[PDB]
């Protein structure tokens, strides 16, 4: 317990809301990016019915897989913007 | 650094040399500049700017875009310095 | 190669003078007492 | 200073300022002007809206019922931080699932 | 269609073979009313009126003089005798040529939208009684002309009748981008919604 | 004579035209060359410029929003006078107002954007958390030792 | 050589060095049959003028919100009906 | 206007030719430039003509 | 039928003459004009109607309610149920 310890920084960090000017750049930023990989997308899967799975990677340029770096863009400003409008909105309720 | 690894790459420095003039760095001298010479100056625009302004122009008509520009007269002409006016104005690299 | 070959005049024209003269008005503004034209005429083989 | 502050509504027209201080609406702006010069007070002076809009105040003199209405303002905003972290808790089912 | 054709048409007028092919005069006149239809104002007269092989003919029958005299007065902004060239473009370009008699009733409806789109884009809370007497028209024909497009939404406009006020509240903004957005957004949902039970059934 | 006239505008406040016109002729008139020379007699009209361009800058801070009927009381311009020394101040890129002609309203303020109000708001809530931290080992101290 | 227009060229010259559109309005109706002599005066002395009016009405409108078009025309001198007109035509470019 | 301006200084050899004719060709360079809005090289052959 | 024009005539006017609610709802005497009225919670005090005044009573009554709380649905319970799905 003495080595962990508990932060009162912690306390501060979830009840402020970040500033919104970064906010409008994070959104814009995310969704335009997905737009140059969502294309590609369609293009490592015109064939899936080949064999190998370093084939599939090697005729279309498959490599560092579109599905897995796009899905995972997808998870994970997924997970912060539902966590910011909590923080946004659980401290207008409370305050006041 | 503890026990050597390939982790991430860099912008290339070395293994083709600089011989590279920047935007940064780039002569004063414009088109405004070029008082005389406004006949022959349309064709080195079309040359040498024009492939990479409209690409698509090329492709329409299907024509083979144009490659080398010889530009000649004696000297005292203006040489040096029209293709001062291309290297502002092109936007991208320039090798001199 | 080498598709488009581009030609100087040298000797140049009064047409061609001129505009060069040109240039130092639209640097800097000159004196009425100035005359560009002058100029063109004793020239004959005198390039920029 | 003493009128607005002592509500808990921020943002208060000038007439009830006007009968308040003995001086007509023209001596009002003035007076607002004033303190903000002075560096007692910031906000903005609304002659469209009528209204005085204040954001920044210098302590206030202490008192026994200054500290009650002190005391009785942070009541009210305790009510929804309580009721809040009940409501907070319960929801989520995969809180550490 | 008209929206391709124009595209078509002014590239066959760069380009033409005229055995076993209609006139030259028709296809000239046919360009330019196709202009209307695609485009807006603004790229009028950049596209179809200063198009030089439609300037080569310039114009050589009462058909093309109808529909140049038209095109150019309305990119300029008077409306006074747009009116009375919409009456001449009737006469001679719907009702003789045999393609376009079969539009003589949305060539109407068409162009009466097209003129009203460019004021109330460029006007706020306007009288009917100035726009009639610009137009040259009567005040009771306008009144029954901007209600067609109205229920549509094709002006978004709404009408004061009690002051003759004309009003403009059209979307441009944030909320237009809302409404784009979610049409795309509901028919991708629909979409998924029946692919995905297909695909599960089976 | 100095000391008056100096700190009126070193410091942010609002002082009438009409108070400056006849309290200070006679007072800077007698030190020649600024005031009470022939060629600066009349550098006492550019004396009138500077203190109602003082006033509208002050004026700007202050308000936000005004109308046009009230101000020139504040100035002592009348409405004419008014509209044209703020159109030029937006000219030399000193403020950005927004002047309504038929003599409605002057707005000396400035258009926003969603993400720049929120970011006042983005600083009340720490400050005001800032605040509740600061006291709560402020109220144990004085608990133990008092 | 002397003509009427030589007379024209310096009127508009003036005019057009000043920005008054006043000067400009009255020399172009009583020189209007000079520019009907050549086609290429006529095409750029429109383009001009249009420019002139453009240019000058920008700074009567740069304060911006509710500015009578009555105070336009008092300013530019020319009639309402001509002024509106203009107003329409280059709202719908839509450059302010 | 331009295809047939060219075409004319090919034809001609340089302005070479009557001395009335290259006034009439330089004329010509001088409306076609104005057009393209370059109009110190519409100037340039207007005083030439 | 005088029960079911009430319902329409709150959101139709704000105020209206106590003889114009007389001819609309089908009255022959004013005492049955205004204790129609004051069944509908409607001040007739002016001499004039005030329909709005109903209008503020039922939104208080609902919002008692438990009802009509989770029915808005508040944009901290979105976030967290939209969350656990996830991670469900
Ligand atoms: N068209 C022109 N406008 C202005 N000055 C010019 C022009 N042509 C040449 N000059 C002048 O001639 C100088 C020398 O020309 P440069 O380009 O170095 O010539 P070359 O390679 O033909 O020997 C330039 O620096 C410039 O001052
Ligand atoms: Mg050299």
């Amino acid at each position: 317990k003495m080595l962990m310890n508990l932060h009162k920084e912690q306390w501060q960090s979830g009840l402020k809301m970040y500033d919104y000017e970064e906010k409008e750049e994070s959104n814009l930023a995310a969704t335009k990016s997905m737009v140059k990989i969502a294309e590609q997308y369609s293009k490592r899967i015109e064939e899936e019915k080949e064999l190998t799975e370093e084939e599939l990677k090697t005729r279309y340029v498959g490599r560092q897989d579109p599905k897995k770096h796009l899905s995972e863009t997808a998870d994970e400003t997924l997970e912060n913007n539902i966590v910011s409008v909590l923080t946004a909105g659980v401290n207008s309720v409370a305050i006041k | 650094r503890h026990s050597n690894a390939l982790v991430d790459i860099l912008p290339p420095d070395s293994d083709s040399s600089i011989s590279v003039m920047g935007e940064n760095e780039k002569p004063d001298v414009t088109y405004a500049d070029v008082g005389g010479l406004d006949m022959q100056k349309q064709e080195i625009r079309e040359a040498v700017e024009l492939p990479l302004v409209q690409a698509d122009l090329y492709e329409q008509i299907g024509i083979d875009p144009p490659r080398g520009v010889l530009l000649y007269g004696p000297p005292g002409t203006g040489k040096t310095m029209l293709v001062k006016a291309v290297a502002n104005s092109t936007k991208a690299a320039f090798i001199r | 190669r080498l598709d488009r070959k581009i030609e100087f005049p040298s000797l140049r024209d009064r047409r061609e003078r001129r505009l060069i003269f040109g240039t130092i008005a639209s640097k800097m503004s000159l004196a009425p007492e100035a005359d560009l034209d002058s100029l063109i005429i004793r020239n004959d083989s005198l390039s920029g | 200073i003493e009128t607005v502050f002592v509500k808990n509504i921020r943002m208060l027209s000038f007439e009830d300022i006007s009968k308040a201080t003995h001086l007509p609406k023209d001596n009002v702006e003035h007076l607002v002007m004033r303190a903000i010069s002075l560096g007692l007070l910031k906000g903005s002076i609304d002659q469209v809206n009528e209204l005085v809009t204040i954001s920044w105040v210098q302590p206030r003199i202490i008192s026994g019922d200054q500290i009650t209405k002190m005391k009785d303002r942070l009541v009210e905003w305790n009510d929804q931080v309580e009721k809040l972290g009940k409501k907070m808790e319960a929801r989520g089912q995969s809180i550490w699932v | 269609n008209f929206k391709e054709a124009a595209k078509l048409l002014v590239d066959s007028l760069a380009t033409f073979t005229s055995i076993e092919l209609t006139s030259y005069e028709s296809i000239a006149t046919y360009a330019s009313v196709t202009g209307l239809f695609t485009l807006e104002r603004t790229d009028l007269k950049s596209k179809v009126i200063d198009s030089p092989e439609l300037l080569s003919l310039i114009s050589t029958t009462a058909a093309l003089q109808s529909i140049s005299s038209l095109t150019i007065s309305l990119y300029a902004s008077d409306y006074a005798s747009y009116f009375p060239y919409l009456l001449e473009t009737y006469a001679n370009v719907l009702i003789p040529c045999k393609y376009l008699n079969r539009h003589a009733d949305f060539f109407v409806r068409e162009m009466r939208r097209k003129v009203y789109a460019q004021l109330l884009e460029s006007y706020k809370t306007l009288s009917l009684k100035s726009m009639a007497s610009a137009f040259g028209v009567s005040v009771a024909f306008l009144d029954n002309d901007l209600g067609k497009f109205i229920p549509n939404k094709q002006l978004n406009c709404v009408i004061d009748r009690v002051n003759g006020i004309v009003e403009t509240n059209r979307p441009d903004n944030k909320n237009a981008q809302y409404h784009l957005l979610v049409k795309q957004g509901d028919g991708l949902l629909t979409k998924l919604q029946k692919y995905g039970a297909a695909v599960r059934l089976t | 004579s100095q000391e008056s006239l100096v700190k009126l505008f070193t410091t942010n406040e609002l002082m009438r035209w009409p108070i400056v016109q006849k309290t200070y002729e006679p007072v800077l008139n007698e030190d020649d060359l600024a005031f009470g020379g022939e060629a600066n007699k009349h550098h006492w009209e550019d004396l009138q410029k500077r203190v109602i361009e003082h006033n509208l800058r002050v004026i700007s801070e202050y308000y936000s929003r005004i109308t046009l009927l009230r101000l020139n009381e504040l100035l002592d311009l009348t409405e004419s006078q008014t509209e044209t020394y703020i159109s030029d101040l937006v000219n030399q890129g000193i403020i950005y107002a927004k002047v309504n002609r038929p003599a409605k309203i002057v707005n000396f303020e400035k258009p926003k954007n969603s993400s720049q109000l929120l970011n006042e708001w983005s600083h009340n809530v720490d400050e005001l958390l800032e605040h509740i931290e600061t006291i709560g080992h402020l109220i144990t101290k004085e608990e133990i030792m008092h | 050589y002397q003509s009427r227009g030589i007379d024209a060229m310096k009127a508009v010259a003036e005019a057009y060095n000043n920005r008054s559109l006043l000067d400009f309005n009255t020399a172009l109706k009583q020189y209007e049959k000079e520019l009907m002599g050549d086609e290429l005066t006529r095409s750029h002395f429109n383009a001009l003028y249009d420019t002139l009016l453009e240019s000058n009405l920008c700074k009567i409108i740069e304060p911006f919100e509710c500015v009578e078009i009555s105070h336009i025309s008092k300013i530019i001198g020319l009639d309402t009906q001509q002024v509106e007109g203009k107003l329409s035509q280059m709202i719908l470019d839509k450059i302010f | 206007s331009k295809a047939s301006l060219t075409a004319a200084r090919t034809a001609a050899n340089s302005i070479y030719c009557p001395t009335q004719t290259v006034a009439e060709l330089d004329l010509m360079s001088g409306i076609l430039h104005c057009e393209d809005k370059d109009y110190k090289t519409a100037f340039s052959y207007f005083f030439e003509s | 039928i005088r029960d079911e024009i009430a319902k329409n005539t709150e959101l139709s006017y704000d105020f209206l003459p106590l003889s114009n609610i007389k001819a609309l709802l089908f009255f022959n005497n004013e005492k049955e004009t205004e204790k129609f009225a004051l069944e509908r919670n409607w001040p007739i005090v002016n001499s004039k109607v005030y329909f709005n005044n109903q209008s503020k009573e039922k939104a208080d009554y609902e919002d008692e309610m438990m009802h009509e709380e989770d029915q808005k649905t508040n944009i901290i319970e979105k976030a967290m149920d939209y969350a656990i799905s996830i991670e469900n």
